[PDB]
């Protein structure tokens, strides 16, 4: 999972490889850079 | 919302929708042209729609009103998340009828056990993600201090109350902050935070609004 303290809020954004994630604080909480805000096609396959 | 059911249409008329491009918080009409949310849902620019069951489909009912003014609690922490409130003031009053209605403050503070009803669009998975079209409403009950304490230790404020249950499964997600969490017909919590949703030992954590009473009327008196 890694999953952390986060606040509830849904404000998706992209990281690495091709996942996107709820909020900034969940991908800081995987660890993964925060590439753009938004989600993402063709940097993840869901 | 986790391990809820759909919403009974026009069961909950106080639930708004903060959208700015998309739903991304949640919130709770107060009276006819104030509405109030998590701080951390702040944006300078902020649509509110009303009347809301299914976000995906124009029902017919909706009402769509920009928001004017977009006031944080002073004291608002955001790495703490301590004084998680928010209040908006629309650009027009919202027309009252059977799907918009406003919700009560509360007179005190709701004793542990109570009962509430929390609501949200956000994420209806505590592990994958499934984002419903329709409102999710959940019943949990307010946990003792002593509870929440130990299921954050050293994370709880005094403005902070944990809404949910120890077992996990049911709990609200992202997408559902700012929303409300009301107990006998009284607004007591806002969605804020927690570790993940619907985890064992880690229920959600609410903004208490029963501290920020005199606030709230000070500041739509003044305003
Ligand atoms: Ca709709």
């Amino acid at each position: 999972k890694k999953v952390c303290a986060c606040p509830k809020i849904l404000k998706p954004v992209c990281g690495s490889d091709g996942r996107t994630y709820a909020n900034s604080c969940i991908a800081r909480c995987n660890g993964v850079s925060i590439k753009s805000e938004g989600s993402c096609p063709t940097g993840i396959l869901n | 919302i986790v391990g809820g059911y759909t919403c009974a249409a026009n069961s909950i008329p106080y639930q708004v929708s903060l959208n700015s491009g998309s739903h991304f918080c949640g919130g709770s009409l107060i009276n006819s042209q104030w509405v109030v949310s998590a701080a951390h849902c702040y944006k300078s620019r902020i649509q509110v729609r009303l009347g809301e069951h299914n976000i995906d489909v124009l029902e017919g009912n909706e009402q769509f009103i920009n928001a004017a003014k977009i006031i944080t609690h002073p004291n608002f922490n955001g790495n703490t998340l301590d004084n998680d409130i928010m209040l908006i003031k629309l650009s027009s009053p919202a027309t009252l009828n059977s799907r918009v209605a406003t919700v009560s403050l509360p007179r005190s503070c709701a004793a542990a056990g109570t009962e509430c009803l929390i609501s949200g669009w956000g994420n209806t998975k505590s592990s994958g993600s499934s984002y419903p079209s329709l409102l999710q409403c959940l019943k949990a009950p307010v946990l003792s201090d002593s509870s929440c304490k130990s299921s954050y230790p050293g994370q709880i404020t005094g403005n902070m109350i944990c809404v949910g249950f120890l077992e996990g499964g049911k709990d609200s997600c992202q997408g559902d902050s700012g929303g409300p969490v009301v107990c006998n017909g009284q607004l007591q919590g806002i969605v804020s935070w927690g570790y993940g949703c619907a985890q064992k030992n880690k229920p959600g954590v609410y903004t208490k609004v029963c501290n920020y009473v005199n606030w709230i009327q000070q500041t739509i008196a003044a305003n």
